[PDB]
RNA sequence: UCACAAGGCUAAAACCUUAUGAAACUCCGAAGGGGCACGCGUUUAGUCCGGGAGUGAGGCU
RNA sequence: UCCCAAAAUGUAACGGAGGCGCCCAAAGGUCACCUCAAGACGGUUGGAAAUCGUCUGUAGAGCGCAAAGGUAGAAGGUGGCUUGACUGCGAGACUGACACGUCGAGCAGGGAGGAAACUCGGGCUUAGUGAACCGGUGGUACCGUGUGGAAGGGCCAUCG
């Protein structure tokens, strides 16, 4: 049910790992990939898609994953830890990954 | 297959009979669900070979072996053993197997003026399991051993029981009178 | 006559003490390696700074000071925070 | 009287009586004054006593109940080798706590049936009538 | 251990290396009935794979 | 959780009103008790290293 | 293990209950995924209990065995790959008269699962144990008596 999301949410040992949380919302056809210091209740990146995506749907992945990692490299935020929620990591969000996994 | 468009003959058959606000707000039918529960006594490799062939030829779908819920009553029971077989049929193959019923299962029934029209799932859904196996388009005595029986439970997103009643009936179902 | 009994006993058994309870309390310092709590289960939950051996012992990952919190009755952690 | 199944064994302690010091079930009610113990037969006593007096038959409420296993070692052994087998059963009646409620008879029947009842017990006692109204 | 015990017999794991080495543990013998193949370290090099020696 | 006083009600088990007992029950839960700190205010002891021991049957409110 | 034990650890009794001397090659490491006991209605064998279905459903279950503490964001249930049930160590503490015993970050060599951050030097934990001595065995080349060899002995391992 919720279970999976809160499961990964805690296997992101909130702040104690030191690094930066990396959200997603690939459950709609509007996503939301985010960047959090989670300790400080703030968000530091933000690659939306609702202000015009491109035209693609799940090809959009690598793209907002390149836009995010771009806004990151700009901010200075140079290190990853990949949150999700109800997501398998395999296809769409996996693209977002690969092109964030080298995209910032 | 066509029973799809038949569902769609029902969609405003009741959207124009009732007075609903919408077309998705009218009872669909998630899954048909078949339970081949031999069990309690029957503990032979052959009757599950048989229940397997049977289920997999009649509904063209692999059967899942439901085991003993660790229920080990005074009689013959234990822990890890097949006491019920299951095949969930939904959407496409649901509509196909249900049509296999109303077309080539319901008349084939030896002695049959319709089935139980008393209020089933008080939430407004349905069940209906039925004995006999020798009333079939697939289950042949020339392809089996002795006689068995099925137990079926159809789920309908009805709010109350009259609405499921109506649904099931306008869909092609005899309610004995 | 007098008494012959004959009864015995079948109990009179116990196990040598397991020194449980919270060892390092709340508001005192610590060193790294120092154990802060012994327990049977998760009577006290690993907080931010603290680790949990197989026993569910709570040990300190680095020095500083000890911080207890019960979460409104039934869920509870100890954490560490330095001297700055 | 006795109970059905349990733990087996016990101990003892005192300090005043919890509840229920109030006159439910009946109009008239008899109330302990001493931190006694009370036994199966000690109460079956008053059962049969009052149940003599009321005839056919009243309405009789035994507000107490034996749950305590009391032991005695086998007579004549030096201590050790065990705890005593269960001799008898005990209701640990503390003071102000009310033991008997009856009605379905009059004032005289309460006075007397309670008099005869209380002449069977290790305690001074006071009988009374309702008004204890925290919860009926 | 307890001598006349037939299940969970204590037998050692000799390296395929020949280093001159052996580990020591316990199979249920209501299990393997043939031998045992495990992948432990080996000081006299690095990573051998061991046969459950007699 | 085991126990158990009356009554409801059904086919009794549950469950409702009324009701109570518990070392191995606990929605709750003090007074005290202990660790750490401070010494904000008094007082004297403490701790380590090395020599010599004795005691290891206790008794009463 | 649980009361007794007087809200800190501790504490006797021929006081009050009960359990261990194993088990696990997967029941461990990792990775991923699933959620429980029951009651009501309704359903072929059945029909108290089997199987399926729905509404309820924070624990009223489950954890190999004893109970207490613990647990649903899993320790519970299912699969993929797997040999961290690993040598060389040990910051710092729990505990004990001693001897023991208990937890452990982190470092190295070298691995395992993840895509990763990671996690692992056995299992939810607390029982599943026997100090020396003498001897068996697999390494090891420290000792070996005028000398170089071998007996024998030492060290690591380990078995009774
Ligand atoms: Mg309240
Ligand atoms: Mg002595
Ligand atoms: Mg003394
Ligand atoms: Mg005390
Ligand atoms: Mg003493
Ligand atoms: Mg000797
Ligand atoms: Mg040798
Ligand atoms: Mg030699």
């Amino acid at each position: 049910r919720r279970k999976l999301r809160t499961r990964r949410k805690v296997r992101t040992t909130t702040a104690a790992s030191g690094k930066l949380r990396l959200s997603v919302y690939r459950s709609s056809k509007h996503i939301y990939a985010q960047i959090i210091d989670d300790s400080r209740g703030q968000t530091l990146a933000a690659a939306s898609s609702a202000a015009l995506k491109s035209g693609n749907k799940t090809d959009t992945a690598a793209a907002v994953g390149k836009a995010l990692a771009a806004a990151a490299a700009e901010k200075g935020i140079k290190q990853v830890v990949f949150d999700r929620g109800s997501y398998k990591y395999h296809g769409r969000v996996k693209a977002l990954a690969d092109a964030a996994r080298e995209g910032g | 297959q066509l029973k799809t468009k038949y569902n769609d003959q029902v969609r405003p058959a009741l959207m124009q009979q009732f007075g609903y606000s919408s077309v998705m707000a009218v009872p669909r039918i998630e899954k048909i669900v078949v339970n081949e529960g031999l069990g309690s006594s029957k503990e032979d490799s052959k009757a599950i070979d048989k229940a397997a062939k049977e289920l997999a030829l009649i509904t063209l779908q692999k059967p899942i072996i439901t085991k003993a819920k660790k229920s080990i009553s005074n009689f013959k029971l234990r822990q890890g053993m097949p006491v019920g077989i299951k095949v969930t049929l939904r959407g496409e193959r649901m509509y196909v197997f249900l049509e296999k019923l109303i077309n080539i299962g319901l008349p084939r029934i030896r002695d049959f003026r319709g089935i139980n029209p008393n209020a089933f799932d008080g939430r407004g859904n349905y069940n209906l399991g039925i004995k006999e196996q020798l009333i079939f388009p697939e289950i042949t005595y020339d392809m089996v051993d002795k006689t068995r029986g099925m137990d079926i439970t159809i789920v309908t997103t009805a709010k109350t029981d009259e609405e499921a009643r109506a649904l099931l009936q306008s869909m092609g179902l005899p309610f004995r009178k | 006559a007098h008494k012959k009994g004959v009864g015995s006993s079948k109990n009179g058994r116990d196990s040598n003490p397991k020194y449980l309870g919270v060892k390092k309390f709340g508001g005192e310092v610590v060193k790294a390696g120092n154990i802060l709590v012994r327990q049977r289960g998760t009577k006290f939950k690993a907080g931010q700074g603290v680790g949990m051996g197989r026993d569910h012992t709570l040990f300190a990952l680095s020095d500083g000071k000890v911080v207890f919190i019960n979460k409104g009755k039934g869920a509870r952690f100890i954490s560490i925070e330095a001297a700055q | 009287k006795r109970t059905k199944f349990r733990k087996q064994f016990r101990g003892r302690m005192t300090g005043d009586a919890k509840g229920g010091d109030y006159v439910a079930f009946g109009d008239y009610g008899l109330i302990a004054m001493e931190p006694a113990w009370i036994k199966s037969n000690q109460i079956e006593a008053c059962r049969i006593v009052m149940s003599r007096h009321f005839r056919r038959g009243g309405k009789i409420y035994i507000r107490i109940f034996p749950d305590k296993p009391v032991t005695k070692k086998p007579a004549e052994t030096r201590m050790g080798k065990g705890k005593g087998a269960v001799e008898y059963w005990v209701s640990v009646v503390k003071p102000g706590r009310v033991m008997f409620e009856v009605a379905g008879v009059t004032e005289e029947q309460a006075k007397e049936a309670f008099r005869l009842a209380g002449h069977k017990l290790p305690i001074q006692t006071k009988m009374v009538k309702r008004e204890v109204y925290d919860e009926a | 251990a307890a001598a006349g015990a037939a299940p969970r017999i204590i037998v050692k794991m000799e390296s395929s290396a020949g280093t001159g080495f052996y580990y020591t543990t316990t199979k249920n013998r209501r299990n393997t009935q043939a031998k045992l193949e495990l992948k432990k370290y080996d000081p006299v090099a690095a990573h051998v794979v061991f046969a459950a020696a007699a």
